[PDB]
């Protein structure tokens, strides 16, 4: 059973935490029941969802758990107690907000791409670059032009450890588009979702004319200068 | 010296007159004119919408900066009645401005929910 | 001219396109009232161009040495078809006609917001 706890994007959009506990390379056994538990006696709700069968000679299944958020936050070991025969083992696996983590807020640069690539014409690649954030659980979304993009057009990496600070974790958050679609403005925006930004949204923004730009067409006009001013 | 003459923060433009004390005698002393003005080379056309294209042309209306359509008090001698300071009147904001904090709201979805929540556009403006 | 006598500087309030005839102009300096002996105002009478608007001035006979230090000297004039029924126009040297105006059209990549 793969132990996947609901991160901060789940808790702040679906305003719901859905503790799940999704079973991986499970050779089929009929009668699958899973179930939910605290590190106590306490035990949080059990499962509602149930799976169909995968074709692949094998069994789907995942548990839920429908907890409110301030016991999500509060740090004790809740383990997955799924009821199986087949395995004796209940594979009581451990998910929880981890305490001990201090907040540190993500910051977004959006990298536009580069000439080397924009000059092969294939597509162009706008990259988010979230660095910086201890609790290891941001969601970059990817907009166009203020319209939310599709998920998969967009691959946001797993945070890894920052270079220099070793308690924050950064995010490369990669969108491929077509090489027309950016030289024809369509400001392409990064947002991210995390827990310690202030309204949980950072939103940067790029496009042809913004990011690393081979033009300034200012065209400064100081009208009416000698005119009245007190 | 300088006395602010506006200190407008949404065009950046700052104003300053003073009278350099240049010669001994009186008149030739020039009165001078400090407009200082901050180009943001970034800043979209409308800077609460983020999406926006990009701000190229610059116009400063000069006289429009200067104006005080404020009302100030004046002391007759029996009343006090409120006094327009201005014939102009009766905004681009090219840049941002530091005491306000300007919010955009984007549309984020995870599961279909779209649930729309505002950023900040300048943070440490708001916090 | 007037200031290179260094003798006296009259200041003209310029009160013109009033169709009411009746008009109401004081000077204050530094928000006080100024003597009625220190400035003369003209009877109302009818601007040339236009057709019953009416033009009146206000000179105020200060000598050289206080507006060659820049004091704010202000023209409040009061009228009925005024919106908050009266205006005050404030002059000095430091606003006046600049002679040399230096400007600093600074353009920064990271404006930004202002500061
Ligand atoms: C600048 O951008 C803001 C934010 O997108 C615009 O404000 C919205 O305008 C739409 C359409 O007028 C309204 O339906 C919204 O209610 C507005 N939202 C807010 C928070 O004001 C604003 O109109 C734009 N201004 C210009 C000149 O384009
Ligand atoms: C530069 O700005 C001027 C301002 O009117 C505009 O006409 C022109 O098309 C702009 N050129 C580019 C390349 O952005
Ligand atoms: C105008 O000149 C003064 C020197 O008297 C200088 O200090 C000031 O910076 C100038 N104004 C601007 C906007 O640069
Ligand atoms: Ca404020």
């Amino acid at each position: 059973v793969f132990a996947i706890p609901p991160s901060f994007a789940s808790i702040f959009l679906t305003k719901s935490t859905k503790l799940t506990c999704l079973v991986t390379d499970l050779t089929t056994y009929d009668s699958v029941t899973i179930s939910w538990t605290r590190q106590n006696g306490e035990a949080v709700k059990t499962h509602t969802n149930i799976s169909e069968s995968h074709p692949n000679a094998t069994f789907s299944a995942v548990g839920e758990a429908s907890i409110c958020e301030d016991d999500w936050n509060s740090g004790e070991r809740f383990t997955c107690t799924v009821t199986h025969t087949d395995l004796p083992s209940p594979l009581k696996q451990t998910i929880s907000r981890p305490k001990g983590v201090a907040l540190h807020r993500p910051d977004v640069y959006l990298l536009p791409p580069a000439r080397e690539q924009l000059n092969l014409r294939e597509s162009a690649t706008i990259t988010c670059l979230v660095t910086g954030f201890s609790p290891a659980d941001v969601f970059v979304q990817w907009m166009q032009r203020g319209q939310p993009l599709s998920p998969e057009k967009y691959v946001t990496s797993a945070p890894m450890p920052e270079p220099q600070a070793p308690g924050r974790y950064f995010a490369h958050s990669i969108l491929t588009v077509s090489e027309e679609e950016w030289n024809t403005g369509e400001t392409y925006t990064c947002v991210v979702a995390h827990e310690a930004l202030p309204n949980r949204v950072t939103e940067r923004t790029v496009d042809k004319s913004t990011g690393k730009p081979t033009l300034y067409n200012v065209s400064l006009v100081m009208s009416d200068t000698a005119g009245t001013c007190y | 010296e300088r006395i602010v003459l506006v200190d407008n923060k949404c065009k950046c433009a700052r104003i300053t007159s003073r009278i350099i004390r240049s010669s001994e005698d009186p008149n030739e002393d020039i009165v001078e004119r400090n407009i200082r003005i901050i180009v943001p080379l970034n800043n979209r056309e409308n800077i609460s919408d983020p999406t926006s294209p990009l701000r190229t042309r610059f116009v400063y209306h000069l006289s429009d900066l200067c104006k005080k359509c404020d009302p100030t008090e004046v002391e007759l001698d029996n009343q006090i009645v409120t006094a327009t300071q201005s014939n102009i009147c009766d905004e681009t904001c090219y840049t941002y401005d530091r005491n306000k904090c300007y919010t955009a709201v984007v549309p984020l979805v995870y599961g279909g929910e779209t649930k729309m929540v505002e950023t900040a556009l300048t943070p440490d403006a708001c916090y």
